[PDB]
């Protein structure tokens, strides 16, 4: 299947710069436009720029010429965005889009890039199993991490957004319901990963 | 610079209802206009590309018409799953998105919350720290409130809970938090975890044990 | 035959004319082919130099356009005399792996010893096989 895959989420302190990289596999960029578009949260999608990959250079948003560069061969491409201010957090997208003289819309889009502009240290989270006490409930609470996102796996599954304490910090819980008489004979562990902080975490949830 | 103009900014109706979204370009674009739908918490996914042409495994409810400068996105009946913010996108010079249109879906049955509530891990007291989870899921319309008890006294403080978000199956889920001291957890009979919603209560109770 | 563009000047270009292509109709550029393209124009002032730059659009973006040589005097008689007409022919080699697009826009622009000789648009252009 074409896949583009991105750089993990990450920390930049202000005034400092990023590069997020967008990955295809399954295929290449010719016969396709290459896009960058960012999300900030709760807010609109924003075209920063895009390329014709071996064709061209990067064409940009004149709100973002100057502090957006963008290459890009049939395999990779690159957005870099220099003098980071807080307004700059966002979810950074890559996207394809077939040109004109093909068939089909080529549309294919990365999973983003969640870029955190903070003067805050990365901060890994603390694991805690939620035991339980028709059905049966566990999970674990995902505790005091910074930035987002996290990301957990089990081994039906519900992960709850995170809430954001006073401390700035974040905390999440994911919940697997299972049969009360699975609960003595099989095992559940949850898989968390934190990736700002190159962090990953197992921890086996028994009654 | 083209500029998009999208109407509505929130467009509010009911299952079945014909929707109808305005994008206006601030110059001749042709043809060359897309119309994305974004889901929450998920990436745009293409809808309507060249104003009309409908991307594969697209619903046939979503039509996509225009006058060149004009152009509207149709949702013929209203469902659910079309529940999402959808933005027009010029590709004609360079790339430019509208404002984007956030499309609210009524007139759907209530469902009241499942509750879940787990007590403070052996292994976050060894931490020296105790959270009481709350976990609310499967609830509409997207709205409820919290309130913890200690021994049957309100406990305003340490109290932490999540806006309502939509789940995959278009019912909403929440969290809240209540962060204690052991010395607190310990020294208490009980602590609850209520969540009323549209005036039903659900009551869930854990003590130390 | 005579194509029509778009001024972005003082009508200094009188004609610009491309075999097998006629007024607005889409013109086929072919992928791998020869291009061949001429143009009349009048000279607006004296000028040493001519100085040609291209700005070409694929579905919006802007592409490389390769094989061009940038001495426009290379194909005319320079220096250019104010009010004198000048007829420059070239055949532009299309790339076997260009782009294909129904959205193709090029941007001709000569520049002289005084500014702007000549500047022209044509958004009329297809790349196909
Ligand atoms: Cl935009």
């Amino acid at each position: 299947q074409v896949q583009l895959v991105q750089s993990g989420a990450e920390v930049k302190k202000p005034g400092s710069s990023v590069k997020v990289s967008c990955k295809a596999s399954g295929g290449t960029f010719n016969t396709y436009s290459l896009s960058w578009v960012r999300q900030a949260p709760g807010q609109g999608l924003e075209w920063m720029g895009g390329i014709i990959p071996n064709f061209g250079r990067g064409n940009y948003a004149q709100k973002f010429q100057g502090r957006v560069t963008i290459t890009a061969d049939e395999s990779s491409a690159y957005m870099e965005l220099s003098s980071l201010r807080s307004e700059d957090t966002a979810v950074y997208y890559c996207a394809t889009f077939r040109l004109t003289g093909y068939s089909g819309s080529g549309s294919y889009w990365g999973q983003g890039t969640l870029v955190t502009v903070s003067s805050a240290s990365t901060k890994g989270p603390s694991v805690f199993p939620l035991a339980p006490s028709g059905t049966a409930a566990l999970g674990c609470l995902v505790k005091d991490y910074f930035p987002e996102p996290v990301t957990v796996s089990w081994n039906g599954v519900h992960t709850f957004p995170a809430v954001l304490q006073s401390s700035g910090l974040y905390s999440l819980s994911s919940v697997v319901t299972v049969p009360s008489s699975s609960l003595g004979t099989q095992t559940y562990i949850c898989n968390v990963n934190h990736k700002p902080s190159n962090t990953k975490v197992d921890k086996k949830v028994e009654p | 610079d083209i500029q998009m103009t999208q109407s509505p900014s929130t467009l509010s109706a009911s299952v079945g209802d014909r929707v109808t979204i305005t994008c206006r370009a601030s110059q001749n674009i042709n043809n060359w206009l897309a119309w994305y739908q974004q889901k929450p918490g998920k990436a745009p996914n293409l809808l309507i590309y060249k104003a009309s042409t409908l991307e594969t495994g697209v619903p046939s409810r979503f039509s996509g018409s225009g006058s060149g400068t004009e152009f509207t996105l149709t949702i013929s009946s209203l469902q659910p799953d079309d529940l999402a913010t959808y933005y027009c996108q010029q590709y004609h010079s360079h790339r430019t998105f509208g404002q984007g249109t956030k499309v609210e879906v009524k007139g759907q049955p209530k469902a009241n919350p499942t509750v879940t509530l787990f007590p403070p891990s052996s292994e976050e007291l060894q931490a020296n720290k105790a959270t009481l989870v709350c976990l609310i899921s499967d609830f509409y319309p997207g709205a409820v409130t919290v309130a913890w008890k200690a021994d049957g006294s309100p406990v305003k403080a340490g109290v932490e809970t999540t806006k309502p978000s939509k789940q995959s199956n278009n019912k909403y889920a929440a969290s809240s938090y209540l962060s204690l001291t052991p010395e607190q957890w310990k020294s208490h009979r009980s602590y609850s975890c209520q969540v009323t919603h549209e005036g039903s209560t659900v009551e869930k109770t854990v003590a130390p044990t | 035959d005579q194509v029509d563009v778009k001024d972005c000047a003082n009508h200094e270009i009188k004609k610009v004319l491309v075999p097998g292509c006629h007024g607005s109709e889409p013109c086929i550029i072919h992928r791998g082919k020869p291009f061949q393209l001429e143009a009349l124009f009048e000279a607006n002032q004296n000028s040493k130099t001519a100085k040609i730059e291209i700005k070409a659009s694929i579905d919006g973006l802007e592409v490389d356009v390769p094989g061009i040589d940038p001495n426009a005097c290379h194909y005319m008689k320079c220096p250019l005399v104010k009010g004198q007409q000048y007829d420059i022919k070239y055949t532009w080699n299309v790339p076997k792996i260009a782009p294909k697009s129904e959205n193709v826009v090029v941007t001709v622009k000569v520049m002289g010893d005084n500014g702007v000789l000549a500047c022209a648009i044509a958004t009329h252009a297809k790349i196909r096989d």
